[PDB]
């Protein structure tokens, strides 16, 4: 089976991404929440979802095995997968985005700084080995899968440090943390 | 009545290709100086360096101290793997560099950020 991971900060575009994917790849979406949801390792609380990862990887590890699955979650990376896509944009259009979703100031400025920082992306080479970075600005949800799918067909198992966001700092500054 | 200074804060950001020191006044609304590592070296290579991170740190803090900062807070920003946290040596040899330039270290916070929202973890 082929287990594929897509992560990255919060309003990155994993969600459509991984679905595009999943479809033009012929494979099937499975979104990590959900799947935690059922499995019994995800409990819901007014309204998040705690979870506990070593449960969750156990589970991933033992139900999807054995299949072709495009795995959606910004914890998809801590799974036990075979390729990681970290997807990663200008830090601006997070903030954008988060904002749009009604996020907290705060909350939006914590992961606009996560992006920033260039946290997923690290954990994720802590993780795994073959680790796939692609950079999304500019670029349609079509665009980027065929890239993706360009890359692994090359086949390429690890691209990583073709974004710095320290040289768009500036532009960020409206969504950061900076108060006293 | 004997009182001075004047403090500022020096958000420290240390990446994975790259180091940020950006000193601003106590509210934040300022900016006092901003250096990153790519503004003080050469080559692509060397901005992840922690001496680097060294020299920009050296840059801003003689900058801000040219502005009339005597001293800052500490805002750091170390983000690390999830098997070994592994922050570096990059945010502390910045401080350290902020220090021998002249200026005062007050706090020191580690406010490295976590990206939630979707399943949470403990
Ligand atoms: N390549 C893209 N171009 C334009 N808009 C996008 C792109 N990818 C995602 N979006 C938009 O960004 C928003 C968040 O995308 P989503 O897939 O929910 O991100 P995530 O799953 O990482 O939280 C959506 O409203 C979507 O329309
Ligand atoms: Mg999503
Ligand atoms: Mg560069």
């Amino acid at each position: 089976g082929m287990l594929i991971a897509i992560t990255g900060t919060p309003g990155v575009g994993k969600t459509t991404i991984a679905k595009l994917l999943a479809e033009k790849l012929g494979y099937e979406y499975v979104n990590l929440r959900d799947f935690a949801l059922e499995k019994g390792c995800g409990r819901e609380v007014d309204g998040e979802v705690e979870v506990e990862i070593d449960e969750l990887a156990y589970f991933v590890e033992k139900e999807l095995k054995d299949r072709n699955v495009v795995l959606d979650g910004h914890l998809s990376h801590l799974m036990p997968v075979d390729l990681v896509v970290v997807l990663r944009a200008h830090p601006r259009i997070i903030g954008e985005r988060l904002r749009e979703r009604g996020y907290s100031k705060e909350k939006i400025g914590e992961n606009v700084e996560a992006e920033l920082v260039d946290a997923i992306l690290i954990e994720a080479i802590d993780e795994h080995e073959n680790v796939i970075e692609v950079d999304t600005t500019n670029k349609t949800p079509e665009e980027i899968v065929e890239e993706i799918i360009g890359l692994i067909k090359s086949g390429v198992k690890r691209r990583v440090g073709i974004v710095d966001w320290s040289e768009v700092y500036d532009e960020i500054i409206p969504y950061l943390r900076l108060g006293g | 009545i004997k009182k001075k200074e004047k403090w500022g804060i020096a958000h420290i950001y240390s990446s994975y290709n790259n180091t940020i020191i950006h000193i601003t006044d106590i509210t934040g609304a300022e900016t006092i100086s901003r250096w990153s590592g790519g503004m003080v070296v050469k080559a692509d290579r060397d901005e992840p360096s922690p001496y680097a991170a060294m020299l920009a740190a050296r840059r801003a803090a003689e900058e801000a101290l040219e502005k009339g900062i005597v001293g800052v807070h500490i805002r750091v920003r170390a983000p690390g793997g999830s098997k070994s946290k592994t922050p570096g040596p990059g945010a502390q040899a910045a401080i350290r560099a902020l220090a021998r330039a002249g200026l005062k270290i007050g706090r020191v916070e580690d406010v490295t950020p976590i990206p939630h929202d979707g399943t949470r973890p403990k």
